[PDB]
RNA sequence: UUUGCUCCACACAAUAUAGAUGGAUACGAAUAAGGCGUCCUUGUGGCGUCGCUGAACCAUAGCAGGCUAGCAACGGUGCACUUGGCGGAAAGGCCUUGGGUGCUUGCUGGCGAAUUGCAAUGUCAUUUUGCGUGGGGAUAAAUCAUUUGUAUACGACUUAGA
RNA sequence: AGAACUGGCGAUGCGGGAUGAACCGAACGUAGAGUUAAGGUGCCGGAAUACACGCUCAUCAGACACCACAAAAGGUGUUAGUUCAUCUAGACAGCCGGAACCGGCCGAAUGAACUA
RNA sequence: GGCCAGCAUCAGUUUUGGUGGCAGGAUAAAUCCAUAGGAAUGUAGCUUGCCUCGGUAAGUAUUAUAGCCUGUG
């Protein structure tokens, strides 16, 4: 449909957003996620670390190097599970993941972007209200991921900023609506009404 | 067996106003100010009569419903709290050594400070809970008491100090010296 | 004005395939705003183009074009199946094609 | 198993030259099809009186219909069912609109609750409960207050298209 | 200094709550909630927009803000009455909410003529706001 | 080492391309709650409203958009310029002052369109390089060899030499 | 390790069981369109993030015949049952009076053993 | 007539819809109509005891200032 998706990371469950963007790319749609450390996985905190550390201790025995590599980060934890899905040992797997990006934080180009949500990875509507879950950069930052503080500092430099911005776009948005305010009851208008406008 | 609708009742006293708001808490008592949030919870708040509010747990399962009375009671006790007041009163025993209980504070701090605990050399030190006010009690022998408007920070800062003064290596119910929890009532007596 | 186009857009999803092996004389489309099997049915018999460039000048022009017709619907989503004059490259799977209006019935 | 109807089925054991006219027996028979419920007649006929289908003949197949679709009725469920270790009888009560519409839904609480697939449940006995507080089950007298209204909260809607540009609303 | 708690008010499965089928025969036809059976079906009635007395999951269904008084278990006709009786129809019509389902099938119905009859109307209507937007 | 380099301008050569063809259209947060409007004693406030999907919004007419004329507006919109402010997360982009050049489908006109013959994408994106003209700009090093021993199997390392 | 009958492998590819001589499905000239079996349809991956009723929260959840093993035994987690019995002859609890029994307070169900 | 398309009319195979007329059954069951009966998750009326012109609590009352269930036809 578009040249490239921006998603909002937060309150996504990894795995359903995984599959999701998993298949975007497959089919050519191009991919950036934001806000990876404040994306969901379903489960407590605890089993949560739990995995991540059986993860952790797996590895080529002989050298360490060539056995798995286990990425701390909000984002390599998700390209990792988006990856899983993903055909990457083909040509059209190496294809396709070029397609995505995943960010920790809102980076400068897609501030002032828009970015949107996948209501089939939505934790809201998907998980049964009152069931434990957790943030993934809790996790992340648990396991050794070290720029959690980095991020939340420029979020909130960044958020107030986007308030400015949505604080004079609700008030112009306010004018254009006392524009259309006297243009209805018009003759143009109310015709535009007839043909359902 | 999903119970389809299942409420208490939180009675408001006369000095008392509370607001809530999505689902945080505040209670306003004339002894104070206590806020606290139950966003983890999924209940609805109504107010009926300003005197009464009540809390609902709608098509709620066996554990679901189990958590309101525990909601009632957690704003019962933030109103009882503003109002009626918490003092905790408890006293040192030991058989031998007497255990001695101060209040130091170094980088504005204010701790309990007990010395000498089975003849311990090595100090002691329980850091005083915000909102708990530290007091030991005249005229009655080796009796501290921890006064405020929260049961949870004072029963803490109870607690903090009752297993500061664990014993170790020994049978414990020979060597029973520690600080424990004597008695627990209200700031306003008669009440 | 802005917009010329005539078509409607699309996707090169796949052949048609089992999980072992594929059959490369059928293709599964994905049409834009086509959800549901019988939201399909319409661009049956349409005509579908996929374009593409080259290095070499042919009738004058370095842009050339696979021709073919969409034959039949696939699945609940309302994905498409279709087969063209020769088969396409499978180097094209997740790139853009253009199902056209015609043969039209309306 | 399945969507079910409710059959009469009528049979008799074959008449001998010696006793022309034998007795005609009958049942009710939640099945989805005709072909099914003739087999549960016969199925159940071998436990009762002494015959086979070999043996006997089928007298008469009627469908029965509900005599009050529109009507929301409370009904006991007598059902007699086989688990891992023993067969056991249950009694269970199901609030529906006919005898056919809750007959599923109990085979589907045997099956989620007590594992019971349909081979393993008899129906003993479908009965409409006639007056309130005859009904002893409080997942049902749960629903029979006065003036019963509720609310449905935390409302979910499926997407149409994958990417959406609000922040969804669980709200009613 | 009064208490002011929230709200958080719900639309009630009731008896007399009009109600919206979403999917089904009868799709997007308002109904009534009879009666009750469980915390997943209830009975609806439907006459004045021709949809059967019938029992229905709530699933299938979207509760409306409008609701009229009716008895429990009131069978079709009373259903008639009391449905006109208190203007059900008359009151989901004014609702926004219906307007724009109303405003959204006269853009289906449009035709390839009408849709350029639109958009040259919406030039002239943007000409005219534009302007109004640089005065104030 | 024949006139070599680089930034800006344009010409054509070619070479590719995981796949332009109206527009990636910016709060944050909650979800057993919120968005917007408005009012006050500015609150966990009052009141009004909306939601039940972007099926939206914006844009969209004119030889792929030719040549022209008029009115009405004082608006929209593009290009180069200029005023000042802001953006370091990867800011390399957002905002604004001012004169100058263009478009307008807000409305009314004149001219053109065929014969590409009933369809044959019927050609409009962008990537890198090279070859040539003025318009700016810039005039070093590294390696071998020699040398050193804080280094070293050899390579490499570390010193030194107009 | 050794008999029975039959179907198989061996001598046989093909679809399915991720993998695999023997399982399921189906037995093979070369091709085409259609429909299917067994097995499947979050994504890898063709195909419903399909509809519907329950059950399940695990600081070792679980997830499919052949099949890739766990048992006796416990739980006041939580579900639905069974057989007994108290309950508007205000029971069961926490106070309080009389001497466990009955009441003063209570305003609705509760106790016992068992099934899975 | 050399290869190729496109359309039309057909033929063989097939897939996806739209619409017409009939046959069954409890000659569907229901809704709806007429009628008799009856009950409470008891509507009007009445009485009653509190609680503020604002209704509340419990007795009485079977269609009344709602309705329902059940048989009959
Ligand atoms: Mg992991
Ligand atoms: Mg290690
Ligand atoms: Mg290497
Ligand atoms: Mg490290
Ligand atoms: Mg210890
Ligand atoms: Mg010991
Ligand atoms: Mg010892
Ligand atoms: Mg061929
Ligand atoms: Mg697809
Ligand atoms: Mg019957
Ligand atoms: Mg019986
Ligand atoms: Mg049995
Ligand atoms: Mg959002
Ligand atoms: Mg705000
Ligand atoms: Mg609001
Ligand atoms: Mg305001
Ligand atoms: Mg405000
Ligand atoms: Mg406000
Ligand atoms: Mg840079
Ligand atoms: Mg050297
Ligand atoms: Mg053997
Ligand atoms: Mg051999
Ligand atoms: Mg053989
Ligand atoms: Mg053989
Ligand atoms: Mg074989
Ligand atoms: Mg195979
Ligand atoms: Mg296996
Ligand atoms: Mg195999
Ligand atoms: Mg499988
Ligand atoms: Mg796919
Ligand atoms: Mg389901
Ligand atoms: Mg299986
Ligand atoms: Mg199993
Ligand atoms: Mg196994
Ligand atoms: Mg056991
Ligand atoms: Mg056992
Ligand atoms: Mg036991
Ligand atoms: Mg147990
Ligand atoms: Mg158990
Ligand atoms: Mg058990
Ligand atoms: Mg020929
Ligand atoms: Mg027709
Ligand atoms: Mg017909
Ligand atoms: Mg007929
Ligand atoms: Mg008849
Ligand atoms: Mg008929």
């Amino acid at each position: 449909v578009e040249p490239v998706v921006v998603i909002d990371g937060k309150g996504h469950l990894v795995g359903r957003l995984a599959s999701v963007v998993a298949k975007q790319l497959l089919n050519g749609q191009k991919i950036v996620v934001v806000r990876a450390e404040e994306l969901n996985i379903s489960g407590e905190f605890f089993r949560n670390k739990l995995k991540y550390h059986d993860f952790l201790r797996k590895a080529t025995a002989f050298n360490k190097t060539r056995g798995p590599f286990h990425f701390r980060a909000p984002s390599r934890i998700f390209y990792k599970a988006l990856r899983g899905m993903v055909s990457h040992k083909t040509a059209r797997g190496k294809a396709a993941l070029e397609r995505l990006k995943v960010f920790e934080g809102i980076p400068p180009p897609y501030d002032k972007k828009k970015r949107v949500v996948v209501p089939q990875a939505l934790r809201v509507l998907r998980l049964k209200p009152g069931r434990k879950y957790t943030t993934l950069g809790k996790l992340s930052t648990s396991v050794g991921w070290k720029y959690e503080d980095v991020v939340a500092k420029l979020e909130a430099k960044r958020k107030v900023s986007s308030a400015e911005y949505y604080a004079k776009k609700r008030a112009f948005t306010k004018k254009v609506a006392s524009a259309n305010a006297t243009a209805a009851e018009s003759d143009v208008a109310k015709q535009l009404a007839a043909l359902g406008y | 067996m999903k119970y389809i609708q299942t409420e208490q009742q939180i009675e408001v006293p006369e000095g008392v106003t509370v607001s809530i708001k999505s689902r945080i808490v505040k209670v306003v008592g004339p002894r104070g100010t206590l806020t606290k949030n139950l966003k983890h919870i999924d209940v609805t708040f109504t107010k009926v009569n300003n005197q009464l509010i009540k809390v609902a747990v709608h098509n709620g399962g066996r554990k679901h419903v189990a958590a309101l009375r525990t909601v009632k009671s957690l704003v019962d006790n933030m109103i009882t709290g503003v109002t009626k007041g918490y003092k905790y009163k408890m006293r040192y025993v030991y058989a031998h050594f007497p255990i001695n209980v101060n209040i130091v504070e170094k980088d504005g701090a204010k701790f309990i400070e007990v010395r000498n605990f089975l003849g311990d050399k090595k100090i002691r030190n329980v850091p005083v809970r915000d909102g708990v006010t530290i007091e030991f009690s005249t005229n009655v022998k080796d009796e501290i008491v921890l006064s405020g408007n929260s049961v949870e920070d004072v029963s803490q800062n109870a607690a903090d100090l009752q297993q500061i003064c664990r014993v170790r290596n020994k049978d414990i119910r020979k060597f029973l010296d520690g600080i424990y929890v004597s008695h627990k009532g209200f700031i306003t007596e008669d009440l | 004005a802005e917009s010329h186009r005539l078509y409607v857009k699309g996707k090169h999803l796949s052949y048609q395939r089992s999980k072992r092996v594929n059959n490369p004389n059928v293709s599964l489309i994905k049409i834009e705003g086509v959800a549901t099997p019988q939201d399909a049915q319409f661009y049956l018999g349409k005509r579908i183009a996929y374009v593409y460039r080259a290095s070499k000048e042919v009738r004058g022009s370095k842009i050339r074009v696979m021709w073919g017709k969409v034959t039949r619907t696939h699945g609940n989503s309302g994905v498409v199946r279709a087969t063209f004059r020769n088969n396409l490259p499978a180097k094209t799977f997740g790139a853009s094609v253009r199902i056209f209006l015609y043969p039209s019935n309306i | 198993m399945a969507h079910f109807k409710e059959y009469q089925v009528i049979g008799r054991r074959l008449p001998t030259e010696s006793v022309p006219e034998p007795k005609l027996f009958r049942m009710r028979i939640f099945a989805s099809n005709e072909v099914i419920a003739k087999s549960r007649y016969w199925y159940f006929l071998q436990k009762l009186h002494k015959v086979k289908k070999a043996s006997g003949e089928i007298v008469s197949i009627n469908q029965i219909n509900e005599a009050h679709p529109t009507k929301v009725k409370n009904f006991g469920v007598w059902v007699r069912y086989d688990s891992r270790s023993g067969t056991h009888n249950m009694y269970k009560e199901i609030r529906d609109v006919s005898r056919v519409a809750a007959v599923e839904t109990l085979y589907q609480d045997m099956a989620a609750r007590h594992r019971a697939r349909f081979r393993s449940i008899h129906i003993l006995k479908v009965a409409e409960i006639e007056k309130t507080a005859d009904v002893k089950r409080q997942y049902v007298k749960q629903f029979l207050t006065k003036d019963l209204k509720f609310p449905l909260p935390h409302r979910v809607q499926k997407s149409t298209k994958t990417f959406s540009y609000k922040r969804p609303s669980t709200f009613y | 200094t009064d208490s002011i708690v929230k709200a958080s008010n719900w639309r009630l499965v009731e008896v007399g709550r009009v109600v919206l089928i979403k999917k089904g025969q009868s799709a997007g036809k308002l109904a009534a909630i009879v009666e009750i059976i469980d915390q997943k079906k209830v009975l609806i009635d439907g006459p004045k927009a021709g949809v059967p007395r019938q029992a229905i999951n709530l699933g299938q269904v979207v509760l409306t803000p409008l609701t009229f008084a009716l008895p429990r278990g009131a069978r079709t006709a009373t259903v008639s009455k009391k449905w006109a009786a208190a203007a059900v129809c008359e009151k989901w019509a004014a609702s926004s909410w219906a307007k724009k389902i109303a405003q959204r099938e006269r853009r289906a119905a449009l035709t390839d003529f009408e849709r350029f009859q639109v958009m040259v109307l919406r030039k002239q209507k943007r000409y005219t706001v534009k302007k109004a937007l640089a005065k104030a």
